RNA sequence: AAACUGCAGUUAAAAAGCUCGUAGUUGGAUCUUGGGAGCGGGCGGGCGGUCCAGCCACCGCCCGUCCCCGCCCCUUGCCUCUCGGCGCCGGCCCGAAGCGUUUACUUUGAAAAAAUUAGAGUGUUCAAAGCAGGCCCCGCCUGGAUACCGCAGCUAGGAAUAAUGGGGACCGCGGUUCUAGGAACUGAGGCCAUGAUUAAGAGGGACGGCCGGGGGCAUUCGUAUUGCGCCGCUAGAGGUGAAAUUCUUGGACCGGCGCAAGACGGACCAGAGCGAAAGCAUUUGCCAAGAAUGUUUUCAUUAAUCAAGAACGAAAGUCGGAGGUUCGAAGACGAUCAGAUACCGUCGUAGUUCCGACCAUAAACGAUGCCGACCGGCGAUGCGGCGGCGUUAUUCCCAUGACCCGCCGGGCAGCUUCCG
C-alpha cells in the first residue's frame, strides 16, 4: 500500500521531468508536500502550482520549467545534527554551487543553508538539484 | 531489497554475521584449520638429514641438475628435494649430515631452474653456506 | 500524445471520464419525479433504485430494480429534479 | 539502449651534393632535468578529460577539493573546446557534468583543431608546452601520455585521486 | 485489490462535492429520525435503512439532513445492535458454510472457503477489541457461533 | 579494511507447487494555531463656529481609515488522586484547596583522573627529547596555554516531523409565598446516551441484476466396446516387413434382432471462460460459495509483507473394502527382414474404475517474490454498465432479446513503438 505520499509526489515530478512534460498532476496533497514544493519554487526549479480543493485530501497541478535534474526523498527521516550536515551534503549533492537538502527543523521546513544560519538541526526530508 | 526501517538494527546485525562466515578466509582463520598446512608444519624452517645427491650421481654436466639433493625432514619423516645454492657448496655437504631447509620458489622459477622443487638448503651444522663459501667460518664436526 | 490542459478540462472530456477519475468526483445518478398511472400522485424515485418502489396512494408497482438502472412501468411519466 | 549500441559501434570503427640538407629536429625542452620537470610549479594547471568528470561524479568527489587533497597546493583545472563539445553531445542525461564544467574558477582555453576528438587535442597540448598535468581514467590515452617525458598523470584509484609521475606528490594515497 | 481475491476493482460510490440538502426535499430532520426508528423496529440493518430512504423518500444522505450517522442515531435512542453489522454478517456466513460442510465431506472447495472467512473474523475481532466495542475475552468458536447469531 | 550502501538470481551458480497466517519490520489525509462589546488616541479628508481676514487666535460637528494604537470582557470542562461538606439514601451528590497531555528529536548548561593524542610558547651546540614565565634604579614585556572526551543519567530554550492523548424535540415527585383555580420562587429521584473532522481512484461489509467446462449431492441421455441368446450363410478369420502362436464344418469371421455389464463424455471446442494452485466439458433438480460491474447504502484505518504454524497439492505408488468392459508395467508363448533403418504378434498378472486412510513429489515454467506509485499509440476480444440513426423478433406463463455505432471499468491475449 501507499506509505509515503511525499515519495510518490517527488517520483512523479521526476519522471514527468524526464519525459518532457509541461504539467504534472500529483495526488494526494499534503501540507508537507506544499511546504516542500514552496522551497523548490523559491530556487527556480518548478514554478507556480495550483491546489485543487475536493473534500478529500486535495490535488496539486504543477507547472514545470525543465530545469530539474533529480529530486528525491530520504527514507527514513534521519536525525541530523549540525555537525553531521556537511557529511550529508557531500553524499547527496554533486556540487557545492547548486542543489539543496530540505530539512524539517523545529523552526520550520527550510533548506540546509538556512538551517545553518539559524543554528538549528532536525530531520532530513529530501533533496533536489 | 533489504529492510531500510529505522528500528531494524537487530535484523541488520544478523545479516553481517552470516556474510562473515561465507568468507573462506574468515572461516579458516578463526577455526584454525590450516595452521599446519605447509610442509614445515607451521614453521618457517626445518631440519633434515642429507640422504644422497641425485645430481652428482648422474653424470649430466647441466649444473642445474647437479645441485639437487634429497633430504628427510626430522619432524615428520617426509623426503623432499632441495637446491644447493651453488656448485662447490656440495663439497661442504656430506651424506648423513644435518642441514637447515627453507622454502623456495613462491615468486617463481628462473631460467635454468628445475620446476617442481620448492626447497633450498641454507645451513649445515648451524652454519650458513655463504659464510663457509666465503671462508669466514669453519664447519664444526 | 495530444496536449491537454490538466487544469482546464473541457465539458465533453469530464463527462466521458470515469466518475472517480475526474478532477473532482461527481456521481452519474440522479433523483426524478414519477407520476403514477391511475392516480396522478407524484413520487420521488432514485434513478439506480435497488428496491421495488410502490406508489404511496395505491401501492402500484412503479419500478423494478435491474443491474444498472431501475426500469419504469408502462404508462408513467417522469421528470429529472434539481 | 541504442545510445550504448551506437557508442560501441563508434568505438569499433575507431580502431645533388650542392643542395642544402634540411631536416626538422625539435629541440629538447630546457624545462626538463632528464626526466624531472623543474618548471612544473605549485600552481598546477590540470587538463581534465571528459570521462574524468563523469567518474568524479560517480565517486562523489568534488573536482577542485579532491585535487588539493592530493597535492596540498592550488590547482587550476582546464577545459578545452574539444572536451566541452563532447559533454554537450552526451545530452540531457549528462546535464550535471555540463554545469560542473562551467565553473568560474575553471580555466576556459580555446582550440582551433579540425575534428572534435579530444584525445588527440590533449596529446598535442602535452607535446607543445610541458606545463600541464593530465587527469584521465582512459587506459589507452594513459599509454600514449606515458611515452611523453615529463608529464604527470592524475587518475582515480579506490575513492580518491592519485598521481603517477610526480615527485612532489606529498599527500597521495599509498598503494 | 481485494484482501483475499486476486481481482482488483474500482466499483464504488462517489459522493457529490455539495453537502447541502436540496430544496425540493420536504422532510425535516425530526421526520427522518422517526422513519429510522420505525424501520429499525422492523428488524432492518443500518445499511438497509439507508437504502430504503434513498430509493423512496429522496434522502440521498442521512448525515447531511440530520447531522448524525444512522448507527449514531439508533444508539442514542437505545436501538443498538448487539454485535457490529459487518462482524455479524461474517459469523452468519461461516455458520451457513459449516452447516453445508457437515453434509458434504468431499467438498474441498467449501473447506478452503471456510478458512478464508474465519481469517476475516479474526482480523475484524482483533480490531474491535482494541476499540473496546467487544470485551477483551470475546472469542469465536464454531459451536458457539450458532448461538452468537 | 592491500588492489546510513557487498555483487547477483529468464537463457551464465540461483525466486523455492499454492493460499492462509504468528513474532519482527512498515503504515493515507485534516484539527487541537480561541471569541466578543463599548468608550479613547493618532492618521487622513471636509464643513462650521467664536475673536478682529488670522503661522504669529481659540472651540465644535461629520465622513473615513491597505490599517494602526489604547481600554474591558467570555473561554466551556472533569471526579483518577487529595482536601472537604451544616446533603441524601456502605452507596450517591456537591464545592473545590484536586486534575485538565506525555515523549522522541534538536540546541544549551552542569558534572565528569592523569599519562597518550591534537595544539600554543621555549637555540637541549642541531635533532629525538625535556620544561611549564621573565624583568627592573608597585610598575612594564607577555600571557608559560588550550581544545576533544560515545551511550546512559541530570538541566532548559524550540513553530516543524513522528508516536501518545482528545445530552434525551424522556419520566414520575416535593416545598415556600401572592391572588381569584392561577402564577413566581425553588428541592431531591428513575431509566437510556456519553463522540475531534472527512469519507482515501486504501480496506471490510451490505444491497441489485447478471455471468462462468468453479465445487458437492442426486438424476438422466448417447453411441461405441465387451459378453450372452436366437436367426441367415458357408471356409476361412486374425496378425505382420514376412510370418508364426491363436480361433474355426460341434459354423469361426460377416449380416439381423434382443438382453446385460463396466468405462467414456467426439464433432460444436476457440489461445474463449472459471478456480489459490493442482485442475475443470451429456440433460434436469438441489446445496453452499465467488469475480467483475452498478450504488448520492453502511463501518471508519479495521492495512502491506511475513520466520513459526496450518489447509490444499497432476501422475505413479502403499493399507483396507467394492467391482472388473477397455487398456495394460510384469510374466509365458510365437517370431526376430530390412538395417546408422532398433523393440512386433497372441494371451494378458498388479494396475487403470469407486468408497475410505496414507504418500507430498513434476520441465508442479514466464526456466522470472509480493504490495503501492509513475511511465506511449492502435484496434479487436469476454463480462457488466451507459447513450444511440437504423434493421430483425416478439412475449398468458416463460421472457424483454439478435445485429450495427460511440463511451466507461476490471480481465484474456495481440500489433506497433520513444526514452531507459
Ligand atoms: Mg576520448
Ligand atoms: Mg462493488
Ligand atoms: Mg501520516
Ligand atoms: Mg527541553
Ligand atoms: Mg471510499
Ligand atoms: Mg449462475
Ligand atoms: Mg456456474
Ligand atoms: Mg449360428
Ligand atoms: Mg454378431
Ligand atoms: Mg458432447
Ligand atoms: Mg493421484
Ligand atoms: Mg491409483
Ligand atoms: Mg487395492
Ligand atoms: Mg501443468
Ligand atoms: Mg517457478
Ligand atoms: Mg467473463
Ligand atoms: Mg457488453
Ligand atoms: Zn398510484
Ligand atoms: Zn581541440
Amino acid at each position: 500500500v501507499r506509505m509515503n505520499v511525499l515519495a510518490d509526489a517527488l517520483k512523479s515530478i521526476n519522471n514527468a521531468e524526464k519525459r518532457g512534460k509541461r504539467q504534472v498532476l500529483i495526488r494526494p496533497c499534503s501540507k508537507v508536500i506544499v511546504r516542500f514544493l514552496t522551497v523548490m519554487m523559491k530556487h527556480g526549479y518548478i514554478g507556480e502550482f495550483e491546489i485543487i480543493d475536493d473534500h478529500r485530501a486535495g490535488k496539486i497541478v504543477v507547472n514545470l520549467t525543465g530545469r530539474l535534474n533529480k529530486c528525491g526523498v530520504i527514507s527514513p527521516r534521519f536525525d541530523v545534527q549540525l555537525k553531521d550536515l556537511e557529511k550529508w551534503q557531500n553524499n547527496l549533492l554533486p556540487s557545492r554551487q547548486f542543489g539543496f537538502i530540505v530539512l524539517t527543523t523545529s523552526a520550520g521546513i527550510m533548506d540546509h543553508e538556512e538551517a545553518r544560519r539559524k543554528h538549528t538541526g532536525g530531520k532530513i526530508l529530501g533533496f533536489f538539484f | 531489497g533489504k529492510c531500510r526501517g529505522l528500528r531494524t538494527a537487530r535484523k541488520l546485525r544478523s545479516h553481517r554475521r552470516d556474510q562473515k562466515w561465507h568468507d573462506k578466509q574468515y572461516k579458516k582463520a578463526h577455526l584454525g584449520t590450516a595452521l599446519k598446512a605447509n610442509p614445515f608444519g607451521g614453521a618457517s624452517h626445518a631440519k633434515g638429514i642429507v640422504l644422497e645427491k641425485v645430481g652428482v650421481e648422474a653424470k649430466q654436466p647441466n649444473s642445474a641438475i647437479r645441485k639437487c639433493v634429497r633430504v628427510q625432514l626430522i619432524k615428520n619423516g617426509k623426503k623432499i628435494t632441495a637446491f644447493v645454492p651453488n656448485d662447490g657448496c656440495l663439497n661442504f655437504i656430506e651424506e648423513n649430515d644435518e642441514v637447515l631447509v627453507a622454502g623456495f620458489g613462491r615468486k617463481g622459477h628462473a631460467v635454468g631452474d628445475i620446476p617442481g622443487v620448492r626447497f633450498k638448503v641454507v645451513k649445515v651444522a648451524n652454519v650458513s653456506l655463504l659464510a663457509l663459501y666465503k671462508g669466514k667460518k669453519e664447519r664444526p664436526r | 500524445p495530444l496536449a491537454k490542459d490538466l487544469l482546464h478540462p473541457s465539458p465533453e472530456e469530464e463527462k466521458r471520464k470515469h466518475k472517480k477519475k475526474r478532477l473532482v468526483q461527481s456521481p452519474n445518478s440522479y433523483f426524478m419525479d414519477v407520476k403514477c398511472p391511475g392516480c396522478y400522485k407524484i413520487t420521488t424515485v432514485f434513478s439506480h433504485a435497488q428496491t421495488v418502489v410502490l406508489c404511496v396512494g395505491c401501492s402500484t408497482v412503479l419500478c423494478q430494480p435491474t443491474g444498472g438502472k431501475a426500469r419504469l412501468t408502462e404508462g408513467c411519466s417522469f421528470r429529472r429534479k434539481q | 539502449g541504442k545510445q550504448k549500441k551506437t557508442r560501441k559501434y563508434a568505438t569499433m570503427k575507431r580502431m645533388d651534393p650542392s643542395a642544402l640538407k634540411e631536416r626538422e629536429v625539435p629541440q629538447h625542452p630546457s624545462c626538463l632535468f632528464f626526466q624531472y620537470n623543474t618548471q612544473l610549479g605549485p600552481p598546477y594547471h590540470i587538463l581534465v578529460d571528459t570521462n574524468f568528470i563523469n567518474f568524479s561524479i560517480k565517486a562523489k568527489l568534488d573536482l577542485v577539493q579532491s585535487m588539493m587533497d592530493c597535492l596540498y597546493a592550488k590547482c587550476i583545472p582546464c577545459i578545452t573546446d574539444c572536451v566541452m563539445a563532447e559533454i554537450e553531445k552526451l545530452g540531457q542525461k549528462y546535464r550535471v557534468a555540463l554545469r560542473i564544467a562551467k565553473d568560474p574558477r575553471f580555466e576556459r582555453l580555446p582550440c582551433t583543431h579540425k575534428g572534435t576528438y579530444a584525445d588527440d587535442c590533449l596529446v598535442q597540448r602535452v607535446t607543445q608546452h610541458k606545463c600541464y598535468i593530465v587527469a584521465t581514467v582512459d587506459r589507452d590515452l594513459k599509454r600514449r601520455i606515458r611515452k611523453i617525458p615529463g608529464v604527470p598523470i592524475m587518475y582515480i584509484s579506490n575513492h580518491r585521486y592519485n598521481i603517477e609521475r610526480m615527485p612532489d606528490d606529498y599527500g597521495a594515497p599509498r598503494f | 485489490g481485494r484482501m483475499h481475491a486476486p481481482g482488483k476493482g474500482l466499483s464504488q460510490s462517489a459522493l457529490p462535492y455539495r453537502r447541502s440538502v436540496p430544496t425540493w426535499l420536504k422532510l425535516t430532520s425530526d421526520d427522518v429520525k422517526e422513519q429510522i426508528y420505525k424501520l429499525a423496529k422492523k428488524g432492518l440493518t443500518p445499511s438497509q435503512i439507508g437504502v430504503i430512504l434513498r430509493d423512496s423518500h429522496g434522502v440521498a444522505q442521512v448525515r447531511f439532513v440530520t447531522g448524525n450517522k444512522i448507527l449514531r442515531i439508533l444508539k442514542s435512542k437505545g436501538l443498538a445492535p448487539d454485535l457490529p453489522e459487518d462482524l455479524y454478517h461474517l459469523i452468519k456466513k461461516a455458520v451457513a458454510v459449516r452447516k453445508h460442510l457437515e453434509r458434504n465431506r468431499k467438498d474441498k472447495d467449501a473447506k478452503f472457503r471456510l478458512i478464508l472467512i474465519e481469517s476475516r473474523i479474526h482480523r475484524l475481532a482483533r480490531y474491535y477489541k482494541t476499540k473496546r466495542v467487544l470485551p477483551p475475552n470475546w472469542k469465536y468458536e464454531s459451536s458457539t457461533a450458532s448461538a452468537l447469531v
